[PDB]
């Protein structure tokens, strides 16, 4: 190294700082069941449903009807992100770049994830609540947890939109300290332990705008749904059993998001780049409902 | 990839930094064209730093041909009515 | 009063702190070899280099069958810890090193004390409570060119720290960091004189073909002139014969004071470091002698005992205690000291202390003081005559 | 080529990937992400409007005479179209320091294919495939 | 495509050198050895005949939606062609997952020139110098 | 009192360097949980600034701290808290000097 | 009959492996540079059939 400028005592200094951007929500490793696969492609067996037994004669021959198995596949696929900058930019900076595009890399691959989280949660549930406006708020999410109710599964999860959030603090279930029995909601709004235990549900995940696949994002194909609350026909929660929806990771080295430094053995570069593998499936998709505006 | 001079980068070059300092202390108009090389207002973006001689000290330190009261040098930002 | 702090301290990284970056930084000045290295080596070697002693007051007190065998507390301890003398220098180096020193108890199958084990301090940092008071250590590790990454609990490591920003301070300061820009500005001076060493500290032949004015010579024709002249294939005493338009001219090398820049470089560092000038192999002239030698010997005296004490103390307090507590059958609570010995005592100037002042010094603090056993005869140790004066006196 | 969010305007990242970059004189001021040809020896200006004028991108923003980085052929570059374009459109030089097709310009021949489509006056992303120069 | 050994059938290694490899989404289910060319924003899909249609070789089977590594321009490749080639001959995409002759197709340029030649249905060595695109 | 203060040498070395850095040392006297005396703790002196009535003498001390929230700041009374001043102006003050802060520009110019 | 190996750096076969960061492969590559010589061919006779 050899800095142009030195820097002088009494913080008369120049102003080093660097302001940060807009982060996004993480959840999708809380809000789902996490398998840390061996193998990039893989499968998870299910049983078939349970039946009822068959009248009978007395003497007759009982008919089999065994257990039968299906399995989904899961099928990871790699997400990378990288940065590369010349060594004159190093020495140079205000600030650590390795840094800087080290927490920019792991922030982009965990944003990844929770992508392919919610557009398997969102696309592939079974079950919707069309609210056709109107009883948005706790009368929503009753309502959905019903459907799922009605196809013998337990949600016990709800993922959810900034605009349905708002709708929901609104409601006066939870807005009135004398109908919620705890002014949590007004007060500390998000923060209140009620939010994350109501209609049966034991969490509630938030997440941002932008997670969900629009395929208006580079390299993204997008989902068949429209993530929001705004308007006619968007889908802005998800009701679901956490222990039926499956994040699937997979790295070569380790468990988890692997970040690289590297310098490039010719030029003068320096990069940082990350890896991860990922999938997201339903074991059960009937034990979940999107709720509709 | 990102070189030192490309234009998202430069906010984090020290030297960007320094010399739009520089600029704006050694500079005594907005005119760019008179005072700086095309190369400087190009590589630190002379343009958008808020170069006018307003931040220049000699806008403001006293420089008369004749000192016979030891008025030169003083600076009017110094004094007490300011 | 309180019975928890009711001041704040700073916490919690709400840029312009610790990484794991700057963590590997430390290791790679450390690991690059060369003199910058050497000083930090040097500076480890005194502070912790001597060895050590454990004492315990009233050790005799303690004294209890602990499987079937007498012993104190300080026996038990010089057995927990056989070679304690070489894991005070590896801590003691580290917490130079690094911001701090860090590591495991670890047990037997059997359930016995086995070891306090120290972990590679560049993979490791810590995570605060508001109230600076380390919760968990965050942990990544290079497998197979990624960063394989866990985190552990406060609870069964322990760690040292001789370097606090105050004396609250459970995260501490690394001397390489704090030094960054002085090793930055050492290694390119180093650097500087080795390539102007290579360019200018030796002649260079010259030779130029043609008269001025007259006809130009083409690179075609300089090579069968370079082959004439070639100082690959010239000897000591080859002689040349010309005509008038060749002239074997000389860059000769050019004189610059690198001995002055290395000594100037050196007081830099050494000085950053709060090493004596003497460490890197330079002298000064009016610092070599007297009361200007005597004061810097002090300092560097003071700053090892500084070290040594805030060293002692964490280590008897977390990692002693909690041994002698969970695999012990003594009682934790007793009077500990680890001692670490001075590095730059002059045995002859404490033999002619001795000789001068051993009538006021029991036989037990002159043995102490010469670094010898204790007298077996409680009152031979206790009293004032030599015991060579008692022998011939009770001989007599 | 810019980018908004919120009160802000980014300048894009041009290169994408890529490690076919060098290092030419410019022969004119130029801006960042615009195609470039040789104009002297070693001497590099920005492209007329058809073909025969492409060696690459400049990477950044230069006075006449600066030293300029350059990106070629093999690399992947975010550049301003100045029509409407789709994947696998062949592209080519401007004029006015934009891309636009094949198609629409008066040549045969593109240096780079569209990879993601973009409306005019807009970032699309291409890969540089080839340069050209005077054919006669 | 396939080696034989003894008894044995190996797959063959597509790739014989170079680092131009980049990463697309399969618009369809996609062999190894196959050419390919942009159907979609980063989406790619089976070249057709007669020029217009390539970016590279897919490098591996795929299934639609899959994402693919392909090999672009300065890589050498094992590749299956439709007819007899020979070292020097120009070759591009047959519509057939084969490579062709510029000779036998419409079109006047080829993407590849082979290195080592081959009966037809048989594996050739062959380098990889230009994409097709869209010129209109 | 030398079991009341064990480590009384590292505390003095503290205290004392704090106080030549700093206009002052300042710390907690704190108990053990059954209420007997367990340290006297210093406290970060760049985070305490004492506020002084009329005759000079100290009332509250304001501290603000770094947190991951950014700024926490608090007022504490002058009953629990000590301090210790080397560098006096005067007898009288009870604020002291800085002697780093007094000796601003002798430093800027060596480093310069 | 001489073996003639020679390698730039080293005395023998040069084996890298490397992992390229950018593309997340291994590469293993070996070279050695050899001749082989008959210092003098009359020492020897082939059998022919
Ligand atoms: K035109
Ligand atoms: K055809
Ligand atoms: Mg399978
Ligand atoms: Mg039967
Ligand atoms: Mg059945
Ligand atoms: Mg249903
Ligand atoms: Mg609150
Ligand atoms: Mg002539
Ligand atoms: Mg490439
Ligand atoms: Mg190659």
């Amino acid at each position: 190294s050899d800095p142009e400028y030195v820097d002088t005592l009494f913080r008369e200094q120049l102003l080093e700082v660097v302001m940060e951007g807009r982060e996004l929500r993480k959840v999708a490793r809380e809000a789902s069941n996490v398998i840390n696969a061996n193998t990039r492609v893989g499968d998870v067996p299910i049983a078939s449903d349970e039946e009822f037994a068959r009248p009978t004669g007395q003497g007759a021959e009982i008919r089999d009807d065994g257990e039968t198995y299906t399995t989904v596949a899961w099928n990871a696929t790699k997400l990378t992100e990288g940065s590369r900058v010349t060594d004159e930019m190093r020495d140079q900076a205000m600030v650590d770049l390795i840094e800087r595009n080290i927490q920019r890399v792991g922030a982009s691959l965990e944003n990844g994830i929770n992508r392919v989280f919610l557009t398997e949660l969102v696309d592939n549930a079974q079950n919707n609540h069309d609210t056709a406006g109107s009883n948005q708020g706790y009368q929503a999410l009753n309502s959905a947890v019903g459907e799922v109710d009605k196809d013998d599964f337990r949600p016990d999860t709800y993922v959810t939109h900034p605009d349905y959030r708002t709708q929901l603090f609104n409601d006066t279930n939870l807005a009135y300290a004398n109908r919620a029995g705890t002014n949590e909601v007004l007060r500390n709004r998000e923060d209140a332990p009620i939010v994350g235990d109501i209609a049966g549900l034991d969490m509630h995940a938030a997440m941002s705008s932008a997670t969900y696949d629009d395929g208006t994002d580079i390299g993204w194909s997008g989902g068949s749904e429209t993530w929001g609350f705004s308007s006619d026909g968007d889908k802005g929660a998800v009701v679901y059993d956490r222990d039926n929806i499956h994040t699937i990771l997979y790295a070569p080295n380790g468990q988890d998001v692997e970040i690289k430094d590297y310098e490039d053995p010719i030029r003068d570069i320096t990069g940082v780049n990350g890896r991860l593998h990922v999938d997201c499936q339903y074991s059960q998709g009937r034990s979940s409902a999107t709720v509709q505006y | 990839m990102q070189l030192r001079r490309s234009p998202g980068m430069r906010p984090m070059d020290r030297d960007w930094h320094q010399e739009r300092a520089r600029a704006r202390e050694q500079a005594y108009s907005s005119d760019l064209t008179s005072q700086f090389s095309e190369s400087e207002i190009v590589k630190y973006e002379l343009d958008t730093a808020q170069i006018d001689g307003s931040d220049n000290p000699r806008t403001y330190i006293w420089n008369r041909t004749i000192d016979l009261f030891g008025m030169n040098g003083t600076d009017v930002r110094e004094l007490r009515n300011r | 009063a309180s019975s928890t702090p009711q001041t704040n301290v700073d916490s919690m990284g709400g840029g312009q702190d610790l990484t794991f970056e700057d963590l590997r930084d430390i290791k790679d000045v450390r690991d690059s070899g060369g003199q910058v290295a050497q000083l930090m080596d040097y500076k480890a070697l005194l502070n912790f280099g001597e060895g050590c002693e454990i004492h315990v007051e009233g050790d005799d007190e303690t004294k209890q069958l602990v499987d079937g065998e007498p012993m104190t507390l300080s026996e038990w301890l010089e057995d927990a810890f056989p070679h304690l003398d070489l894991l005070v220098l590896d801590l003691g180096g580290d917490a130079l090193w690094y911001p701090y020193a860090v590591g495991e108890i670890q047990e037997t199958i059997t359930g016995e004390f086995k070891e306090a084990l120290p972990a590679e301090p560049w993979t490791l940092m810590p995570e605060s409570d508001a109230q600076g008071k380390v919760q968990a250590w965050h942990q990544r590790t290079k497998t197979h060119g990624g960063y394989q990454t866990q985190t552990l609990p406060a609870d069964d490591l322990w760690h040292i720290v001789i370097n606090k920003a105050s004396a609250r301070d459970e995260v501490g300061i690394s001397e390489v960091l704090r030094n960054k820009d002085e090793i930055q500005a050492f290694k390119q001076n180093e650097a500087a004189i080795n390539q102007a060493i290579e360019l200018h500290g030796f002649p260079q032949r010259h030779v130029k073909v043609g008269k001025e004015d007259g006809a130009p010579v083409r690179d075609n024709d300089l090579r069968r002139v370079r082959t004439i002249f070639d100082p690959r294939t010239t000897d000591a005493n080859t002689a040349y014969f010309t005509g008038q338009d060749v002239d074997v001219e000389t860059l000769e090398a050019h004189n610059f004071d690198y001995s002055a820049i290395h000594e100037m470089d050196m007081r830099n560092l050494t000085t950053a470091l709060g090493l004596p000038l003497e460490a890197g192999n330079v002298g000064a002239d009016g610092l070599g002698s007297g009361k200007p030698a005597e004061l810097r010997f002090a300092l560097l005296k003071l700053a090892i005992k500084a070290n040594q004490r805030s060293f002692s103390v964490q280590f008897v307090e977390r990692v002693m205690r909690p041994v002698v507590r969970d695999y012990s059958p003594f009682d934790h609570e007793a009077d500990i000291r680890l001692e670490i010995n001075d590095p730059l005592e002059d045995i002859g100037e404490v033999a002619d202390l001795i000789q001068q002042v051993g009538d006021y010094m029991t036989n037990e603090q002159v043995a102490e003081k010469l670094d010898l056993p204790a007298p077996e005869d409680d009152e031979v140790a206790d009293s004032y005559r030599s015991p060579a004066d008692m022998e011939k006196d009770e001989a007599g | 080529a810019t980018e908004t969010q919120g009160e802000h305007t980014f300048p894009v990242e041009v290169l994408i990937s890529g490690e076919e970059l060098r290092g030419y004189t410019a022969g004119e001021a130029l801006s960042a992400g615009e195609p470039v040809y040789l104009s002297g020896d070693y001497e590099v200006s920005a492209s007329s409007a058809d073909g025969g004028e492409f060696l690459g991108v400049n990477l950044y923003d230069v006075a006449s005479g600066e030293p300029v980085a350059l990106a070629g052929d093999d690399c992947e570059v975010r550049v301003e179209v100045s029509e409407q374009v789709t994947a696998n459109d062949e592209i080519l030089p401007d004029g006015l320091g934009t891309f636009e097709t094949v198609a629409t310009s008066a040549a045969s021949a593109g240096v780079a294919i569209v990879q993601e489509g973009a409306a005019s006056g807009e970032v699309c992303e291409a890969y540089i495939f080839a340069v050209q120069g005077t054919t006669a």
